[PDB]
């Protein structure tokens, strides 16, 4: 018991950082999605002028 | 917005340029027409008139 007690800490500590890169990397997928559409709109400009 | 306004001032002025022209030139239709369906009855009750 009092070694599984640090496998299991250890192994909590590591899923939470598994979850620090999931999540910032979700986190900047959010915010690249966001940049593209951006640009997207930025000359969706262009076409509703044009169309 | 600003793109998909410009979208909706352009889409609505077509539909508007398109009724406008059709009265521009409906319309001087009809002047000509006037000037016209005028010498029509201005001499149909001429022989008419004698």
């Amino acid at each position: 018991l009092a070694i599984e007690i640090t496998t299991n800490s250890q192994e909590a500590a590591a899923k939470h950082e598994a979850q620090r890169l999931e999540q910032e990397a979700r986190g900047r997928l959010e915010r690249q999605k966001i940049l593209d559409q951006s640009e997207a709109e930025k000359a969706r400009k262009e076409l509703l002028e044009l169309e | 917005a600003m793109s998909m306004a410009v979208e909706s001032t352009g889409n609505a002025k077509a539909e508007a340029e398109s009724r406008a022209e059709a009265a521009r030139i409906e319309g001087e239709g009809s002047v000509l027409q006037a000037k016209l369906k005028a010498q029509a009855l201005a001499i149909e009750t001429e022989a008419e008139l004698e």
